[PDB]
């Protein structure tokens, strides 16, 4: 029983410009075991997205990329929600256009 | 510089529901080029890079045949280890394998590697000499003796010195237009006030390949990277990478700070400051 | 090209 909790980054592909099409990423890494629940959200509601093929680093810990196209606006809140056995509660990371 | 061909296998058992889920992914350097997922009615090895699409049916049939046989051996391996570790069938378990070859700029081998896991821990690994094995526990020692008797290390040595290096060279030539040309980062410094007294300066590096990069901050021409927050290098989603490094500075003092960027694509390393 | 099927653990 050797487990590691996931690290999470939420970010756009290009610098965000309001009303211009872009790509939203939720990058999750350093976790074990492999089963994990990763959800991109718009205003606290699930966006249908895509998740890359399961891959891992030299230390055996896995990484995943969940992504979908999006058009950022002033008003809309974007986030990523991650659930894993290592976590006491869902990990929720808000998207910040400056990070 | 150096180049690598690497494969990553993962198998996860599914108690009471059928065969294990098996995933295989292949990489040339930082670029993924092939995939296999057991979860399909008639699963095949598939391209994930445009430059490998050229390969004819012969190639795809052989890779598919090898990966499907590997998926089956990983299925028996999971069952075998339930016996070795005296574990219940009801609980899910997992095994990983990663292997590959690193070559010099002229194509010659630098190192070959192969390692196996069980449930996130080292299980067994091929040694540097590619002739012997290191076993992590008493269960892995059973595997070790078995693989010694079967002459497994010789087959790996043959593959890593032969097939691995030869095909990496073929892949690099097939995708020379993308794999061999470094993509320089687009760099900028952004300013984000925290208050009238403090300000965050974030140094961005965007759209670069390969992933390896160095971001450092200086203040008054002295190193202060230890004060900075550096995020892990992350994929952009289009085959390129991103990274930033940020410092909190006193308001009015921003011209004293410089961000320095080193990347393979840059003919000259760049130093930037807030405009 | 991948390695061929390995011997069982």
């Amino acid at each position: 029983m050797v487990q590691h909790s996931p690290k999470v980054q939420v970010y756009s592909r290009h610098p965000a410009e309001n009303g211009k099409p872009n790509f939203l990423n939720c990058y999750v890494s350093g976790f074990h075991p492999p089963q994990i629940d990763i959800t991109l959200m718009k205003n606290g509601k699930k966006m249908e997205a895509e998740q890359t093929d399961l891959s891992f680093n030299r230390d055996w810990t896995f990484y995943l990329l969940v992504h979908t196209e999006f058009t950022p606006t002033v008003e809309d809140e974007y986030s990523c929600q991650v659930n894993h056995t290592t976590l006491s509660e869902p990990k929720v990371v808000k998207w910040d256009r400056d990070m | 510089g150096s180049h690598s061909l690497r494969y990553f296998y993962t198998a996860v058992s599914r108690p009471g529901l059928g065969e294990p889920r098996f995933i295989a992914v292949g990489y040339v350097d930082d670029t993924q080029f092939v995939r296999f997922d057991s979860d399909a009615p008639n699963p095949r090895m598939e391209p994930r890079a445009p430059w490998v699409e050229q390969e004819g049916p012969e190639y795809w049939d052989r890779e598919t045949r090898k990966v499907k046989n590997t998926a089956q051996i990983f299925r028996v391996d999971l069952n075998t280890l339930l016996r070795y570790y005296n574990q219940s069938e009801s609980g899910s378990h997992n095994i990983q394998r990663m292997y590959g070859c690193d070559v010099e700029p002229d194509g010659r081998l630098l190192r070959g590697y192969n390692q196996d896991s069980y449930d996130g821990k080292d299980y067994i690994a091929l040694n540097e000499d590619l002739r012997s094995w290191t076993a992590a526990d008493t269960a892995a020692q059973i595997t070790g003796r078995k693989w010694e008797e079967a002459g497994e290390a010789e087959r790996w040595r043959n593959y890593l010195q032969g097939t691995c290096v030869e095909w990496l060279a073929k892949y690099l030539d097939m995708g020379k237009e993308t794999l061999l040309r470094a993509e320089s980062p687009n760099t900028r410094v952004t300013r984000h006030p925290i208050s009238d007294r403090e300000v965050t300066l974030r140094c961005w590096a965007l759209g670069f390949y390969p992933a390896e990069i160095t971001l450092t901050w200086q203040r008054d021409g002295q190193d202060h990277t230890q004060d900075a927050e550096l995020v892990e290098t992350r994929p952009a989603g289009d085959g390129t990478f991103q990274k930033w490094a940020a410092v909190v500075v006193s308001s009015g003092e921003e011209q004293r700070y410089t961000c320095h960027v080193q990347h393979e694509g840059l003919r000259e390393p760049i130093t930037l400051r807030w405009e | 090209r991948m390695a061929n099927v390995s011997t069982g653990r």
